RNA sequence: UCUGCGCAUGGCUCAUUACAUCAGACGUAAUCUGCCGCAAAAAUCUUGCGGUCUCCGCAACAUUGGAUAACUUGGCGAAACGCCAAGCUAAUACAUGAACCAACCGGAUGUUCUCUGUUCCGGCGGCAGGGCAACCUGCUGCCAUGGGACGUCCAGCGAAUGAAUGAAAGUAAAACCAAUGCCUUCACCGGCAGUAACACUCAGAAGUGUUGAUUCAAUUCAUUCCGUGCGAAAGCCGGGUUUUUUUAUCCGGCGUCUUUUGACGAACAACUGCCCUAUCAGCCAGCGAUGGCCGUGUAGUGGACUGCCAUGGCGUUGACGGGAGCGGGGGA
RNA sequence: CCAGAGGGCGCCCGUGAUUUUUUACUGUGACUAAAAAAGUGUGACCAAAGCAGUCAUUCGACUUGAAUUAGAAAGCAUGGGAU
């Protein structure tokens, strides 16, 4: 797959630089409407190198961003819904919800797996101040130092997927 | 004793010749501990962690790999059975609708 | 343990005479074999011409002025064998020895980044302790941490510039591949088939362009590149055809009459 | 002076060889070193590789194991019962390599009684284990019979296995 | 486990050396030989595992299917021209060699003596094949692969 | 003059010598290997000062110790590439010794406390009663398929022994038993959509060594090694910067220990071939002849060798013995 | 980022043969020191010889030449299938 630059050029001195930068290896870029481009290598070589670079790309007078495929990824990990985790927690019982009175807010969770130290919980948006709390420190509970943190993920989906599950078995059999 | 200089408390033993003026006879101290000697030994000190340390990044690296090929062989074995699992279930019942 | 060597008993591959002398070099042990490699002394007086008498070569390599593999030596005898540059940057030139056609040494001469490329032939794989494995080459040089997919006499493209390993290059399939020793030296083309004989030499068939198919061990395969368009380095004076004993005698004639 | 030779030997035809060449030095036998009980002697002896190879004399302790669980203790050396080659040397204890011999025992009793935290351990290993029963009566005793596994005359160390059912039903049987 | 006597003869008793086989176990019982502990080891070049080394009882040193002896260049063929010895066959090859001045063949024979494992035993007048393994006594350099 | 390296190569000569030696082809998974090449390296409780008990506290280009030649002095002997005593003093000779720097990887664990299993089939400890002293009964506390926190010990390379590892390729029904995960509800209810590994700090930091063939490479665990293994030469010489040179400001070139494997060689074995002679036809085993079994020895395989057991091995396709002869490439 | 269909090569292993199958010989091909011999080029003045040299015309060119064949058995691979 290919990548999608984004935040440069407008363009101008980008698409002087992107057909000035052909080949050896350096892609091509393809530039829109705002402020971003396309850049077209289809080997998925791209997608490694693009890690280790931050050469073969100048720009005008902007933040440079190197983005995969899609033109989004970011916000969504960031926010609109949350999601929360938390990771010192093993096994050896708490209990149940001590868990989330420990960590205030409104109820859904479970932990997993065996492995090993961490919990994921699901509480709305505004638990993005509430873990800035704990994450900021806290330190502790039980024996062990601890952090909380996040991206989104499910829900969105999770809840209509274990329906699908449940229907699919019966449908199968 | 230390802290106090060896190197001018040689022994000078004046020799003497006829026809040509005399000179002063004195060993060299091998054992002498100066400037540059003590410069290459933490040079030493200092190398001999580096190439360990190095040898090992290298492995981290070289380990990586392995794992990255090891991996999207996970991905793509797991891709294609749920895949194809779902799909050929569906395709299955959905035959049965029009049967 | 032998330290003398009779210029007969000595390879004329080196092109020394029957009079004059009596002795040839042996040369210290190193990277390649007795008869395959070509020993200094020999390289510099005979061919180069920067000297006209033994002691001569001292006064250059003793010195240095000399580098191969970009280190530089101040060895008098020391083997170079095959794949090896060698740089005078004195002169400023870097040579390139191979294996030319009729079975002579060639002394290629070559772009200065192609001088910091060179090709190992993988001869053994093993693990080492630490679990950290090696490719053990025919130049003795030991390649830690070799890719998963390398095999037995393959060949690694070998960074002189700052020691590693980029990708490498397999014997599989049809590639353009040339041969070493056993009379066919400096001849090349494709890999036609291997043909296997467990327990002893393996058998390939190579077939060289404007076809003129023809057999030579495995054990002989040392891989050039993917393709004839994909070569990462320079051929010699021939391109790696042989021609028939009758059409040799036509152009020495034809060249002759000028 | 001694060496390993076909050379002044008969050949298939019941012919004998001629010879036209003076010993090596690469063929070459040595004396027998002859490892006995007492007190621990080492006299080297520098070798063809350059490296030194040890002549055990007299020695009084080995590094014996215990097959099937994975062990090893030391204990000494108190006796040899049997030997296959010949019954002189058994009578000299001398101790060479597949001699059946007598040992302390005492580091394996207290090693199979540790086979709060550390309690319950014992009681998984307790399960699904078991043991011969002529090795347990001995071991109870504090003698034991093993095997002499490493040539102890050219490495001056006498490493040994502990005999098991099979084997040590034989052995018991020739005495 | 327990002793098998029918083998034994020995003042120095015999075990396979490569692996162990004297642990006790129950693993040994109600069964012929099959679920006794062996180790088996193939001939690469083409020469077949016979099933008697893999599930059998016999314990021999110099032979490659139950030990660690190798087999390396050559390989020949030859019949038996006699079966006399303990684990020691003597194999007789028969090639022709050509004389120049004559323009004619003469017939010239190798006896030679083999360690036939005891897992074969071929007859007088039976073809033999043999490779090429380290000695093994004084005339002895060859082992028995296989039998026609 | 001490030290290091070489002198075993070249050169010269054919006496022995016929299953020898050599030539072509072949193996050493049966082994050694200085110099040379590409490389590898995390064990190490040390040094200095102050107090002070042989004990502590600090500090950290590590700041180490002891002799011996030339020489000097007395000399000896007929001579001797023969030698003696005393006094000297060097090291890349010899003997010691490197904390901090220090990553990563596990196991054994502890009479350390913190969550824990809302029960009893088992165990352990204490107390009371009876006792044939073997044992039984009652009561109380702790632990039972679990993870954290803290403390302690072993951990490197090379070598020895035992044990494990060094994949696999003889169809797809659907619980029956325990552990356990995920999905799911509120629950220790229900249920199997998801699945490398994953009850921690790494959500990929080896689930996978090369070979026709391995008891080999390598990894793990348990005990080891005792000097006969392992110094960063406790080493030397330069290029500068930068004036104060004479300074922890930096860099370069040499030299050495151990480990590792290509090369140069060393040492074994075998396939095929070799002049005359029968007025040389039987040869071989007490004291090894042929083989098996266990050891011993060697760098290593092996009747190479000891002990035990077996009775074989070779021969008119010329064995054995004798005569002549270094073999081959090659000469006429 | 094709469900199904037979598949088509490559790789490794397992299983199956009423009796698989070989060799001499021959063709082709591998693998094989130099000196010596046969041989190609070349005016060392010729010649036994040697592997050299030759040319413009200068501050080098020839991509300078130094080919190639044979070399007993025995061993190697692969065609042929009469004797």
């Amino acid at each position: 797959n290919g990548l999608y630059v984004k935040n440069w050029g407008q363009g101008s001195v980008d698409d002087a630089r992107a057909l000035f930068g052909t080949a050896g290896k350096v892609v091509g870029v393809r530039v829109r409407r705002r402020r971003y481009a396309i850049i077209f290598f289809e080997n998925a070589a791209a997608v490694k190198k693009a890690i280790d670079l931050f050469n073969g790309k100048e720009f005008m007078g902007n933040v440079l961003s190197v983005v995969p495929a899609k033109t989004t990824p970011k916000p969504d990990p960031h926010a609109n819904s949350s999601v929360v985790f938390v990771s010192p927690i093993f096994r050896a019982s708490t209990t149940k919800k001590q868990i989330l009175e420990l960590f205030s807010g409104m109820k859904v969770l479970r932990l997993r797996t065996y492995r090993n130290n961490y919990a994921y919980v699901y509480l709305d948006t505004p638990a993005a101040a509430q873990r800035a709390v704990k994450e900021k420190n806290g330190a502790e509970f039980r024996g062990k130092q601890l952090r909380v943190a996040l991206s989104t993920r499910s829900l969105a989906k999770d809840r209509a997927r274990a329906e699908r599950a449940r229907l699919l078995m019966a449908a199968q059999k | 004793s230390r802290g106090d200089d060896v190197r001018k408390y040689v022994i000078r033993r004046k020799v003497v010749k006829e026809g040509k003026k005399d000179r002063f006879k004195a060993p060299k101290i091998q054992r002498l501990i100066t400037t540059a000697v003590k410069a290459r030994r933490a040079k030493k000190a200092k190398v001999a962690i580096e190439k360990v340390r190095k040898s090992a990044e290298e492995r981290r690296a070289y380990l990586h790999l392995i794992g990255t090929r090891r991996r999207a062989a996970r991905q793509r074995n797991s891709a294609r059975r749920h895949a194809h699992k779902v799909a050929a279930q569906k395709q299955a019942l959905a035959l049965f609708k029009g049967k | 343990t032998k330290k003398h060597l009779k210029r007969l008993y000595a390879p004329k591959d080196w092109m020394l005479s029957k009079l004059t002398g009596v002795f040839a070099p042996r040369p210290r042990a190193g990277p390649h074999k007795l008869r395959e490699c070509m020993t200094l002394m020999i390289i510099i007086r005979n061919r180069l011409k920067y000297a006209l008498n033994a002691a001569e070569a001292q006064m250059i390599l003793r010195q240095g002025l000399v580098c191969v593999d970009g280190k530089p030596r101040k060895d008098t005898k020391y083997p170079v064998g095959f794949m090896d540059v060698v740089e005078i940057p004195r002169t400023g030139d870097r040579f390139r020895i191979l294996y030319d056609v009729k079975g002579r040494f060639a002394l290629v001469k070559v772009g200065e980044a192609e001088g910091n490329i060179k090709l190992l032939k993988v001869e053994n794989v093993y693990t080492s302790t630490g679990r950290i494995p090696v490719a053990m080459t025919h130049d003795g040089h030991r390649i830690r941490y070799p890719d998963p997919r390398t095999h037995r006499g393959d060949t690694l493209v070998y960074n002189l510039k700052e020691k590693k390993v980029v990708d490498l290059i397999k014997s599989s399939n049809g590639k353009v591949v040339m041969v070493t020793g056993g009379a066919n030296r400096g001849r090349i083309g494709e890999i036609m088939s291997i043909e296997r004989h467990p327990g002893a030499f393996d058998i390939a068939r190579l077939k060289d362009a404007a076809g003129h198919e023809f057999a030579t061990r495995a054990s002989n395969i040392f891989v050039i590149g993917k393709d004839m368009q994909s070569v990462p380095v320079t051929l010699p004076k021939q391109q790696g055809l042989r021609i028939n004993v009758i059409q040799e005698r036509e152009e020495k004639l034809i060249a002759a009459e000028a | 002076g001694i060496v390993r030779s076909r050379l002044h030997k008969r050949k298939i035809t019941g012919g004998k060889t001629k010879i036209h060449r003076k010993r090596m030095k690469a063929e070459l036998g040595r004396l027998p070193a002859h490892t006995k009980l007492g007190a621990r002697r080492v006299s080297p002896v520098r070798a063809r590789g350059g490296n030194f190879k040890l002549r055990g004399l007299r020695l009084d302790t080995g590094n014996f194991a215990w097959s099937t669980e994975a062990i090893a203790q030391r204990a000494r050396i108190l006796d040899v019962v049997y030997n296959a080659t010949s019954n002189e040397l058994v009578r000299t204890k001398t101790l060479v390599k597949n001699c059946i011999v007598v040992v302390d025992a005492a580091p394996f009793k207290l090693w199979y009684a540790k086979h709060d935290e550390l309690k319950r351990k014992w009681m998984l290993r307790r399960e699904n284990h078991k043991i011969e029963k002529a090795v347990a009566d001995q071991l109870k005793e504090g003698r034991l019979l093993a095997r002499i596994t490493s040539r102890p005359g050219q490495t001056a160390r006498a490493d040994g296995a502990l005999l098991e059912g099979a084997e040590l039903q034989f052995y018991l049987k020739k005495l | 486990h327990s002793v098998d006597l029918t083998l034994q003869h020995e003042k120095a008793y015999q075990r396979q050396t490569a692996v162990n086989e004297n642990s006790h176990n129950p693993n040994k019982k109600h069964v012929n030989m099959s679920g006794h502990i062996r180790y088996s080891k193939k001939i690469g070049l083409g020469f077949k595992t016979p099933k008697s080394a893999i599930n059998g009882k016999y314990i021999d040193r110099k032979c490659p299917f139950t030990s660690d002896v190798s087999i390396r260049g050559r390989i020949l063929r030859g019949v038996v021209h006699s079966t006399k010895m303990k684990r020691s066959i003597v194999i007789r090859r028969d090639y022709l060699h050509f004389i120049r001045k004559y323009q004619r063949y003469q017939k010239r024979h190798r006896s030679l003596t083999v360690h036939c494992s005891p897992c074969f035993d071929p007859k007088p007048g039976d073809e033999v094949i043999v490779g090429q393994c380290r000695p093994l006594s004084k005339t002895i350099r060859y082992n028995v692969l296989e039998v026609v």
